[PDB]
Parts: C-alpha cells; sequence; structure tokens
C-alpha cells in the first residue's frame, strides 16, 4: 500500500511460550506494571496486537 | 480426533461394576484446536426419575 | 539544561549494569513509543556500546 496495509496484524505480548499448532485469538489488554490496567492503553498498558 | 472409546455389556446382572475384561472399540474422531479449561454435562431435564 | 534541536546533546555509554526500571516513574511519560523491539523485555539484552 502507499500509505500502509494495515490489514495485517502479529501478536507481540504474550503471557508464556506457546505450543505447536493452536490459536491465540484474544481482543485483550496486557495487565503490566502495579496498577490495575482498564484498557488505559497508555504507559504500563500494553495492546498485544 | 475426539477419543470415543466406547463398548457394550453382554452379561450385566445390575451389581456396581461387576469384575471381568471387556476391551473398548473406536468408532470416530474429530479436530478441535482448543485447549483444556473444565467439562460440564446435562441430561434432559423435561423428565427424571 | 539540556541543549537545542539543531545542535543535540549527544552522550557515550559503555562498560555499565544498566537496568531500565527506574525511569518509569520518574516521568509522567506521556508518550513512551519506543523503538519496535519489545518495550517490555529490555533487561535481556546485551550490546557492546
Ligand atoms: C487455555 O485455556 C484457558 C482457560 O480458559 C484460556 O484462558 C486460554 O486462553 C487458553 N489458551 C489459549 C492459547 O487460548
Amino acid at each position: 500500500k502507499v500509505s500502509g496495509n494495515y490489514n495485517y496484524l502479529y501478536r507481540l505480548f504474550r503471557k508464556s511460550k506457546l505450543k505447536p499448532f493452536e490459536r491465540d485469538i484474544s481482543t485483550e489488554i496486557y495487565q503490566a506494571g502495579n496498577k490495575p490496567c482498564n484498557g488505559v492503553a497508555g504507559f504500563n498498558c500494553y495492546f498485544p496486537l | 480426533y475426539f477419543k470415543i472409546y466406547s463398548k457394550h455389556t453382554p452379561v450385566n446382572l445390575g451389581r456396581d461394576l461387576p469384575q471381568g475384561f471387556s476391551a473398548l472399540e473406536p468408532l470416530v474422531d474429530l479436530p478441535i484446536g482448543i485447549n483444556i479449561t473444565r467439562f460440564q454435562t446435562l441430561l434432559a431435564l423435561h423428565r427424571s426419575y | 539544561r539540556f541543549a537545542s534541536v539543531y545542535a543535540w546533546n549527544r552522550k557515550r555509554i559503555s562498560n555499565c549494569v544498566a537496568d531500565y526500571s527506574v525511569l518509569y516513574n520518574f516521568a509522567p511519560f506521556f508518550a513512551f513509543k519506543c523503538y519496535g523491539v519489545s518495550p517490555t523485555k529490555l533487561n535481556d539484552l546485551c550490546f557492546t556500546n
């Protein structure tokens, strides 16, 4: 795309390892840091996709 | 490939788990691709005795 | 006493024990977009300079 093909997403942050041959579709927020993450998505919160 | 090993009984006499040997014969399977969380069952609640 | 944008102020860093876990509370971090490398896992990489 001339601007960018924003149709593909890749997961970056996961809790732990991954077994062979499974899928992990989960539209969540990464509960990092001490403060309870509430979909803030700012610092200490991360959108895994 | 859901395992469904099963077998019918010829000579059950109505008592809890009679002693003996009898194997099981698979019928069919199905791929799933998910992981394990819990289990639950339910019978036909429209009639029970 | 930070410098200007056209003549920015540099810094050299060499053999040192680095822990990127002390700056998070020191500044508000309105913007915390680092490079594409995993921002969460930064305490497991070794470099020469
Ligand atoms: C494994 O099962 C748990 C139980 O609910 C679930 O939360 C988790 O998402 C499952 N793993 C994957 C990779 O989906």
